[PDB]
């Protein structure tokens, strides 16, 4: 029951936690020794490892899958993977956690289960809250730069611990669009195809109002065209 | 960055001299000019 | 075209560090009939090859120098005439 919760909560499944897609984690539920005080927190505790198991395999469905480079960005594209590689730094503290209690657990096996709990509590809020955002991407599948936008709108939340791991993220896509732009405004050429970033004289260009994100005004966005449109001319 | 651009330069720079050169040995010693 | 296809990821200087040993022999070829009029292929795998001179025969990179290269090289294997 010790060892086995941390097992199943890393991700490998036993059969005291029968793994489901629908129960994600829960006990067997059917122990004729069992206790009901044991039981809620049992139940409580299955959900952080749940979420954990969607999330990575999420990620390593959609990272690494490809040499990078179809036309929705739903499922491809490098702002997706920038994404997923946020998203994987922003979850080493749960794997801290869990490192952690096997230490505790080897130098004392009779730790009680509201210890463990306690610790848990900060993980507990964080993972349901940015299970949405994930959620909202992969069902409206959403492409380009309107990922941008959708972090960004949880992004305004009053909850510190949600805030900071959600810009974690945003400045993780941030970085990929920037070393795009690095090259266009200096250039005129993108190494990108199939994610639109209002770039399609406008010589087999175009400027989109749509894909534009919210804080980026079209007036900065006129200048960073300027730009790059005047060093390809010369 | 990728480019091999920053290899180019030092060879654009001796196909020129490779090509002046050529034109000068035909005309001060084969009378192209002259023909 | 795997270069610029992935340059924003951690897998760029696996690539890189591929690429630039793997682009070492065409390099060390460039680097002789230019200066040395000797043209150099492992297998013939290059298609680039080599009276009145010009009746030899001729069989991404950036192909604005690639065949500029073809005449370059059979004027340096005149001038050592």
């Amino acid at each position: 029951m010790i060892h086995e919760l941390l097992l199943a909560l890393s991700g490998y499944p036993g059969s005291i936690f029968t793994w489901n897609k629908r129960s994600g984690l829960q006990v067997s539920q059917d122990f004729p020794f069992l206790h009901p005080s044991e039981t809620s927190v049992l139940n409580r505790l299955c959900r952080l490892g749940t979420d954990y198991i969607r999330f990575t395999e999420f990620i390593e469905q959609y990272t690494g899958h490809v040499q990078q480079q179809q036309g929705q960005g739903g499922l491809h594209g490098i702002y997706l993977r920038a994404f997923c590689t946020g998203l994987d730094s922003v979850l080493q503290p749960y794997r801290q956690a869990l490192l952690d209690l096997e230490q505790e657990f080897l130098g004392d096996p009779h730790l009680s289960i509201s210890h463990v709990n306690y610790f848990l509590d900060q993980f507990q809020l964080l993972f349901p809250s940015v299970m949405v955002v994930v959620e909202q991407i992969k069902s409206q599948k959403i492409h380009g730069c309107q990922i941008l936008e959708t972090v960004y709108k949880h992004s305004c939340g009053g909850l510190p611990p949600v805030r900071s791991a959600l810009e974690k993220i945003l400045a993780v896509c941030h970085g990929v669009m920037y070393k795009q732009l690095s090259a266009w405004m200096l250039h005129g050429l993108l190494l990108d195809q199939h994610e639109e970033f209002f770039i399609k004289s406008l010589k087999q260009f175009s400027l989109r109002v749509e894909i534009l994100p919210s804080y980026i005004p079209v007036r900065v966005a006129e200048k960073i065209l300027f730009v790059g449109e005047s060093v390809q001319m010369f | 960055v990728l480019m091999k651009r920053s290899i180019t330069a030092p060879l654009a720079a001796h196909i020129s001299l490779v090509n002046k050169a050529a034109v000068d040995y035909f005309f001060v010693e084969l009378h192209l000019e002259a023909h | 075209q795997e270069a610029l296809h992935n340059c924003s990821n951690e897998h760029y200087p696996v690539l890189l560090s591929l690429l630039k040993t793997s682009c070492e022999p065409y390099t060390r070829f460039i680097h002789d009939w230019v200066y040395s009029g000797v043209f150099r292929d492992a297998y013939g795998e290059f298609m680039i090859q080599v009276k009145l001179y010009w009746t030899h025969g001729y069989v991404v990179f950036l192909k604005h120098i690639a065949h500029d290269i073809y005449v370059c090289g059979k004027t340096i294997n005149l001038l050592k005439l």
